[PDB]
């Protein structure tokens, strides 16, 4: 698993 | 009477968060005078997000790049520059609910009030310590990034954190307001885990001392014990070495409750040994390492229940 | 990811506390439009307590003796009654902050944000659940008679609580904003004490399933269990009945993590049983009743990372 | 013990 970078992608 | 977890008023936060969009990609930003701080991972597609030259994908950007929303209005960016992991997006207009404010960077064992947030409108509030291993155990789901923590002393914001990512555990990782993360962590999907973490001594004594002011004394007993064969129990347990400089700032607790910390220190030393025995404090049944010294006081009365 | 006790943004409730004072007693008020909301209490002096006729008292007083402090500002009281437990203080001016806003009464077993008052001055906020005997566990000091809970809806502040006093065992009671005590207690300093508390057996299940959704699921079991059968089980351990109501709450949850509501309930019967062996859930060692459903959907992925 | 009207009185 990998880290998240919580923005919000589209 | 009584201990919670207790966030500080969010109001003069909630005045200053706007939403920020740069394409597809969406989150909350800080508007402060005329500028407004956010995440530089606005920048980003979910393709960039494993090998990101932030910076390459800067100068292919405008001003007209950036979509700032405050409420029902749209503010015109008029300048941009990067400070590390942080983009300052100069704004035409000041925001006039800036509070009083200082962009500080706290210490691992510190606690402070996370605002949540998503598409630029608040939608929680909660207490966080930084973990020693300079993590915090946050609530915060996609669109998060960008949300801010903080303290306020008197009518002084103190911001102190910008949400950005979450590792692997669950845990999060962000930076202070100048875009220096905590800890050794990027602003990449990649994998990355923190460090191994360790229990916040001086916090769990000041949870105690807390609740013998709450007239709870169940877990006294009459041994002391040294700083240094204290220290030896402690790292058997992932407990912090404890300092002088710790021992002195409890020692307003110490005097209020008649509680030497050496004394508290050799009741904490039992209770790592024994456990609790099905008993609580404080409503848990752990031993609770999120409460500073400087918690307990603002929140507990400044007389004891003898 | 995580999970923790998140109260709601305080902001508009903060632009409408006030202070409130009448002789040499002090406390918090809530000004909507043109009208400040208080306990009666701040009619009475220390020796009026334990015997108040606070109707006898009140007679005996004017507007004029009822000063309202707004931050800097003075507002002229211009009428004045009392509803029930609290007083109504028409001024002269409607508050420009006033958000949309209901008074709602709550039920036991519900939650709310408290933000803690002093002299008219927000000082921290939390999160609370309104126990089954109708006390709730806070945390307040003298002078906070007056800070109420709330939740918000969209832009609406739905008011449930004002403070009034604490009980003995250091629990807090008070009334809706209509001036009606939850439960059976009465604003004077006399030997009051809650009725015998329960634990919110819909709220631990809710809490089980938000532990399952952040990716922990140690305590599932393969059995399964009647309504019938567990309520046998709840009552052994004074947990509250379990209904089909409290089931139909669940399903959202019980279909998003794939776990029947009944088979959460046996495991929640295997908990009660054996204890938790030193494990933890979502960071507690007890079971936590103090979220509902609707905090649990609220704050958590709408996706159960499998 | 006797409960306690929480505002401040002087």
């Amino acid at each position: 698993k990998v880290a998240t970078v919580q923005s919000k992608m589209s | 009477s009584g201990f919670r977890k207790m966030a500080f008023p969010s109001g003069k936060v909630e005045g200053c968060m706007v939403q920020v969009t740069c394409g597809t990609t969406t989150l909350n930003g800080l508007w402060l005078d005329d500028v407004v701080y956010c995440p530089r991972a606005v920048i980003c597609t979910s393709e960039d997000m494993l090998n990101p030259n932030y910076e390459d994908l800067l100068i292919r950007k405008s001003n007209h790049n950036f979509l700032v929303q405050a409420g029902n209005v749209q503010l015109r960016v008029i300048g941009h520059s990067m400070q590390n992991c942080v983009l300052k997006l100069k704004v035409d207009t000041a925001n006039p609910k800036t509070p009083k404010y200082k962009f500080v960077r706290i210490q691992p064992g510190q606690t402070f009030s996370v605002l949540a947030c998503y598409n630029g409108s608040p939608s929680g509030v909660y207490q966080c310590a930084m973990r020693p291993n300079f993590t915090i155990k946050g609530s915060f789901l996609n669109g998060s990034c960008g949300s801010v923590g903080f303290n306020i002393d008197y009518d002084c914001v103190s911001f102190c954190y910008m949400h950005h990512m979450e590792l692997p555990t669950g845990v999060h990782a962000g930076t202070d307001l100048e875009g220096n993360f905590y800890g050794p962590f990027v602003d990449r999907q990649t994998a990355q885990a923190a460090g191994t973490d360790t229990t916040i001594t001086v916090n769990v004594l000041a949870w105690l001392y807390a609740a013998v002011i709450n007239g709870d004394r169940w877990f006294l007993n009459r041994f002391t014990t040294t700083l240094n064969d204290f220290n030896l129990v402690a790292m058997k347990y992932n407990y912090e070495p404890l300092t002088q400089d710790h021992v002195d700032i409890l020692g307003p607790l110490s005097a209020q409750t008649g509680i030497a910390v050496l004394d508290m220190c050799a009741s904490l030393k039992e209770l790592l040994q024994n456990g609790m025995n099905g008993r609580t404090i404080l409503g848990s049944a752990l031993l609770e390492d999120e409460f500073t010294p400087f918690d307990v006081v603002r929140q507990c009365s400044g007389v004891t229940f003898q």
